């Protein structure tokens, strides 16, 4: 199994690892900018709490 | 926190010393592969001539060496060694040798020559860092030193035991450029004087000085066209030209070429132009503009006519020599192939292929444009020169493979600049390295990934750099570590078997022949025979006389009877030929037979020799039964294949087969009327025949 | 008229030149006269001996050019261009260059 | 003499000539020269000069036991020999790798849109990685023992 | 004369010169003097061709069109040079030289006739 | 005497280390505040 399959694992694992890194980078890049408007609403509630 | 408490000035200096120190160590060490694998011997054919000269100079003294006339070569014409050589390489070796003995360190002269080349490679590394630092910064300079140290292209001609002019020529060239750059940038006369002195040293070392004397005028001219000409340029260039011209002329070999040759005219023309330009500016400032036009037009008309007439007269009269054959070819590629057979014959004069470029340089080829782009983006007077140096080297390196060495220095420095720019730009992109001054607001929300982007970019660059080291190491170990004189073959069992036939034949001649004997061979082996055999030779590698070589070619290509007549006239005693059929050595005489045919027929006496005669009716060169009758009966064919028909080269092939041509000889049985077999090597690589005398009874032989 | 222009050019030059600069111009005229005279001799009497004629003629040009370089470095108008160079440093370099020139011409004079 | 030229123009309409410097003929810009150099670099590394002197075929031919003429693109086992097609293909890769860095550098400039910046980066890495990696394959075929020990 | 007739006349003169040059090409190249005679003919062909080209430009694009150094002047010179090569290489120097001498005076003539008016 | 195998490994090791150090030099050089002063 090792002599026939090992070349295939090399060809298949590299794309899989690149996809996994790309997915990590995409997830980190897709971090959504917290709406400053919702933050302003928190500030508005902060003045009610004070 | 121990490193942090040290001042930054300490940190930068400490790293600078460590990086440069290691680079010098690597440059020297990498060149020792040949000396370890094989014996400590001189490599190649040309270096032996230098070795013999170096010994004569050290033992005899400079004054005797200067006037040395050698009668043992180019018999019977002779050669004047003192006036036809470049003394730079020999003087350097002798001077170090005297110093070591002075301190009672007794080292062989042979060791000094063998190890001369690796030491200079380390010196070259230091010069590279300073020159790069001037153009851009220290960071680029450290990169350049690393690249230059292990570049395969430089290594090919600087390996241990390569006692050739190229080893020192590169170091002198870089030093001269470094002085020139400082001279222009500072504008100080003192730097200009240093630059001229370095130029003189290079002129003695190599014959390639011509390249520098044309590039420097070209750089100044471009600055004038672009409007960057300044007082600093005038002082630096003009001062160097006067001292450089006189210094170069001192060398006996150069003689009066600087002033009379068309090769050096370019420097003279630019020098005249600079005076005119400087004077015109001075007049314009003092004079009124309205008047200045009237004087300016009148002066130009009178001066221009006088200058044009003088220039035309000099070229037409022929007082200025036309370009030399060697240089004319470098420009016009076709000229050498069609007009001068001898120049075409050399195997290092062929055009370069893509594979050659990648094999020698690898990553640098990718990075070369990037360095060019940054230099164009930021134009500076010093930068302009480097662009001129690059773009010319590329053109002259394709034309001739040999000129690759000139290309290697410019390639390393420019590639380093590109790598430096990329590393600095992305690395400061990585905020973790430096918070420095930052504003969170207006931070470019078009950006999510600062940490990741820089990390990937730096990592990929590192991967390329490490690969470059591996490729350079493998190529040097496998390609440039082979001594020419000793051939390595693999036995049937796979053991490494060494063939020493080349030396063995020379030793046999040394002790077993009369001292006054004259040996005839192709010009390729002239240097080797003289150095080791210590016997007179008819032709030599320098090939100063074409007609003499052509006469030799006629004898070998002609029939047995005709060849004998020529040999008797020249008092030839022995003939040496190299045959590689038994061992599969490709570079035998038979492959080189064709060049002999063309050269022999080039002269008037060789008109009878026609190349087509040696081919089959179909245009083929074959040594089998179908070969041309003239070819089978020529002198060379008989010498190589005498008694060879009955030898079994291979078990799987019939007797008399030639392994390297993969063909069986057509003519197996023949006898030599005018030649007798004197000695043959164990593997038949070298065969020596003795010239028979006339007939005692006067019968026609 | 061109002749009128030359008269005014001399008139401005004499007033506007410091004595030290004028001394250089007088020295340069002497150097030029010697070099030109040698050149005329060569074309009238013949090239031979080429070694002597070339060595002597080159020496005149080297002296003339070296003087000009000093003439420009010391000038106040060009001080900005040759930044960092004091007059004393320029003179020391000029003597150093002259010494080399005399030595090299000396070898080839004979 | 001028009258002689007038003689044809007495019947013919003389052309109206304006001997002015052509507008397009300007001193080349610094970027313009760099572009011209880059294209030259492509040809020189390609071995165009080698092709002219040696005049090799675009592609050669080989054979096997099954016989028949395979075309050949790579000249096996001789470093200083090449075919026309092979030399140009290799040369293009070298130029592409250099450009990939320059485009990447331009991508880093500030004030670029989110979409533009991402797209430019992708092109830069693709050109650099493919150009370098492919070149190794080309040599490996030409010399079977390349980097093998 | 009328512009339409002028264009035809210039074309006819240029065409006749070119046909004659080819017909006697062997004789013209035989001797140096004859090759020089070819130089005069080639320049004349250039002058007539240039006149025809400007006349054609005026008719198609309207009267008063101005001939430029490129491509109108360059193209006419190139055509004359090509004919010179066919007879002999030597004329390309002489054939060219006569064309340039004619061109400078022709421009001088054109400036006086048109710019002054 | 050292064998060629030892020499080859030695060459590779020194080169790899040296290049990495040059990268490290670039790090400190940009990181240097006084360089920007
Ligand atoms: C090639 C080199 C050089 C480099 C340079 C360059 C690249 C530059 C170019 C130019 C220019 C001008 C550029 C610029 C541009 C513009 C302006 C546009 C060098 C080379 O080296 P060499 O030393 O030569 O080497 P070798 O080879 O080894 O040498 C030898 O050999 C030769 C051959 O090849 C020879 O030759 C001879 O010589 C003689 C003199 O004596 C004569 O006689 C003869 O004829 C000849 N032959 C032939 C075949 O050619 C030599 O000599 C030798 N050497 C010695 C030293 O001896
Ligand atoms: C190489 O051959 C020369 C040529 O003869 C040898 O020179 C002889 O040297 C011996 C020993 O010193 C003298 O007695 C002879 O008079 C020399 N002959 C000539 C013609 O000069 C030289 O010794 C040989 N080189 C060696 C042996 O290294």
């Amino acid at each position: 199994l090792v002599k026939g399959i090992l070349p295939l694992v090399g060809m298949a694992m590299v794309p899989a690892l690149l996809g996994l890194i790309g997915y990590h980078l995409y997830r980190k890049a897709n971090r959504p900018k917290v709406s400053k408007k919702k933050l302003k609403e928190e500030k508005r509630n902060k003045s009610k709490k004070k | 926190f121990g490193f942090l408490r040290l001042s930054y000035e300490k940190q930068d200096t400490l790293l600078k010393l460590l990086i440069l120190s290691m680079a010098a160590v690597l440059s020297f060490s990498t060149r020792l592969f040949a000396v370890l694998r094989f014996e400590s011997v001189i490599h190649e054919f040309d270096p032996y001539f230098n070795y013999r000269t170096t010994r004569f100079l050290a033992e005899e003294g400079f004054y005797k060496f200067h006037n040395w006339f050698d009668d043992r070569a180019w018999y019977p014409l002779g050669r004047i060694i003192g006036g036809t050589i470049y003394p730079g390489l020999m003087i350097t070796s002798a001077a170090i040798y005297h110093v070591l003995h002075f301190f009672h360190i007794t080292i062989d002269i042979r060791n000094v020559c063998v190890f001369l080349a690796p030491l200079f490679s380390s010196f070259t590394t230091i010069v590279t860092y300073h020159l790069t630092k001037e153009l851009k910064d220290a960071g680029a300079g450290l990169l350049a030193a690393a690249m230059i140290a292990v570049v395969p292209g430089y290594i090919s001609r600087s390996v241990a035991g390569s006692y050739d002019n190229e080893g020192i020529a590169i170091f002198c060239m870089l030093l001269t450029y470094y002085m020139w750059i400082k001279a222009v940038k500072t504008g100080s006369i003192c730097w200009a004087a240093k630059c001229a002195l370095a130029y003189f040293y290079m002129v003695s070392s190599w014959g390639g000085y011509v390249f520098l004397i044309n590039l420097i005028p070209l750089h100044v001219l471009v600055l004038m066209l672009t409007g960057r000409f300044s007082h600093r340029i005038y002082v630096a260039y003009c001062t160097v030209y006067c001292l450089g011209t006189i210094l170069s002329m001192q060398i006996s070999f150069v003689g009066f070429q600087p002033v009379l040759s068309s090769e050096h005219m370019a420097a003279f023309g630019v020098f005249g132009l600079c005076q005119i330009h400087a004077f015109v500016d001075y007049l314009r400032s003092k004079l009124n503009p309205q008047q200045f036009e009237v004087l300016f037009r009148s002066v130009i008309s009178l001066v221009g006519f006088v200058l044009l007439t003088v220039g035309a007269l000099l070229m037409l009269t022929g007082k200025i020599s036309p370009w030399t054959g060697r240089f004319y070819s470098l420009l016009d590629p076709s000229y050498a192939k069609n007009n001068i057979p001898i120049i075409a014959s050399v195997s290092e004069h062929q055009p370069t292929t893509w594979s050659s470029y990648y094999f020698d340089l690898q990553l640098l080829v990718f990075m070369f444009p990037v360095g060019l782009y940054y230099c164009f983006s930021n134009l500076s007077d010093a930068r302009i020169f480097i662009i001129m140096y690059g773009v010319t080297s590329m053109y002259f390196s394709a034309v001739m493979v040999r000129l690759m060495l000139v290309l290697a220095p410019v390639m390393c420095i420019l590639s380093g600049i590109g790598v430096s720019q990329v590393l600095s730009t992305y690395m400061k992109n990585l905020d973790i390295s430096r918070p420095d001054k930052k504003s969170k607001k207006q931070q470019d929300s078009t950006y999510p990934i600062k940490n990741e982007v820089a990390s990937g970019m730096i990592l990929v660059m590192a991967f390329f750099l490490i690969t470059y080291t591996f490729h350079s190491t493998w190529v040097t170990s496998e390609a440039y570590s082979s001594p020419s004189i000793v051939l390595s073959a693999r036995g049937g069992d796979g053991s490494r078997i060494i063939f020493d036939d080349f030396r063995e034949a020379y030793y046999w001649l040394r002790h077993n022949t009369p001292e006054d004997a004259k040996v005839m061979s192709w010009w390729d082996y002239g240097y080797q025979i003289t150095a080791m055999a210590n016997r007179t030779i008819l032709v030599d590698n320098n090939t100063w006389n074409n007609t003499h070589i052509s006469r030799v070619g006629q004898a070998m290509a002609s029939t047995e009877e005709k060849a004998y007549e020529i040999m008797r006239e020249l008092d030839v005693s022995y003939v040496l030929v190299i045959f590689g059929g038994l061992t599969g050595y490709s570079s035998d005489d038979i492959n080189k037979f064709l060049w002999m045919v063309r050269i022999g027929g080039s002269t008037d006496t060789g008109k009878h020799i026609k190349e087509n005669d040696y081919y089959t009716p179909t245009g083929e060169f074959r040594v089998d039964r179908e070969g041309s009758p003239v070819l089978l009966n020529c002198l060379m064919y008989k010498m190589c294949y005498y008694r060879f028909g009955q030898v079994y080269t291979e078990a799987k092939r019939p007797p008399g087969f030639d392994r390297v041509r993969n063909a069986e000889i057509g003519n197996k049985d023949f006898e030599l009327d005018v030649l007798e077999e004197a000695y043959t090597t164990e593997h038949w690589l070298v065969r020596i025949y003795k010239v028979k005398d006339l007939d005692n009874r006067g019968l026609s032989r | 008229s061109v002749v009128s222009v030359i008269s005014r050019f001399l008139e401005e030059y004499l007033s506007s030149t410091p004595q030290r600069l004028k001394l250089l111009d007088a020295y340069l005229l002497y150097i030029l006269l010697t070099g030109a005279l040698q050149f005329g001799y060569c074309l009238l009497v013949g090239t031979f001996p080429f070694n002597s004629f070339l060595s002597g003629f080159i020496s005149c040009v080297g002296s003339f050019i070296l003087a000009v370089c000093l003439r420009i470095q010391i000038n106040p108008q060009n001080k900005a261009d040759f930044q960092g160079i004091s007059p004393e440093r320029a003179f020391a370099d000029f003597l150093f260059a002259s010494t080399i020139l005399h030595l090299v011409v000396m070898n080839f004079v004979g | 003499m001028e009258t002689l030229y007038r003689v044809p123009f007495l019947v013919l309409e003389c052309p109206n000539l304006k001997l002015k410097k052509p507008p397009w003929l300007h001193m080349p810009s610094a970027m313009t020269v760099y572009a011209l150099v880059v294209v030259s670099y492509f040809l020189i590394t390609g071995g165009i000069i080698y092709d002219v002197i040696v005049e090799p075929p675009s592609v050669g031919s080989m054979t096997d036991e099954h016989g028949h003429q395979r075309p050949v693109a790579f000249l096996a086992y001789r470093v200083n020999g090449q075919y026309i097609m092979e030399g140009l293909a290799s040369s293009f890769l070298f130029t592409m790798g250099g450009l990939g860095f320059i485009i990447l550098d331009r991508s880093n400039a500030p004030n670029i849109p989110k979409l533009n910046r991402f797209l430019l980066l992708f092109i830069g890495f693709v050109c650099v990685l493919l150009s370098f990696f492919m070149a190794r394959v080309f040599m490996r075929m030409k010399l079977p023992g390349y980097l093998m020990g | 004369v009328g512009t339409g007739t002028s264009l035809a006349l210039s074309s006819l003169l240029s065409l006749l010169l070119f046909a004659g040059m080819q017909m006697y090409s062997r004789q013209l190249a035989s001797t140096e003097w004859l090759t020089i005679q070819g130089g005069l003919l080639g320049s004349g062909l250039f002058v007539f061709s240039l006149t025809a080209f400007n006349n054609l430009e005026n008719l198609v694009f309207g009267k008063g069109f101005q001939a430029k150094i490129f491509p109108e002047i360059l193209l006419c010179l190139l055509l004359a040079l090509f004919a010179s090569g066919l007879i002999h290489r030597v004329c390309v120097t002489t054939c060219f030289i006569f064309s340039m001498v004619g061109l400078y005076y022709i421009n001088k003539i054109s400036s006086t006739l048109y710019q002054a008016a | 005497m050292i064998t060629d195998v030892q020499l080859a490994i030695f060459a590779n090791m020194l080169g790899v280390s040296l290049f990495l150090l040059v990268v490290l030099y670039h790090y400190v050089a940009v990181n240097n505040p006084k360089k920007q002063e």
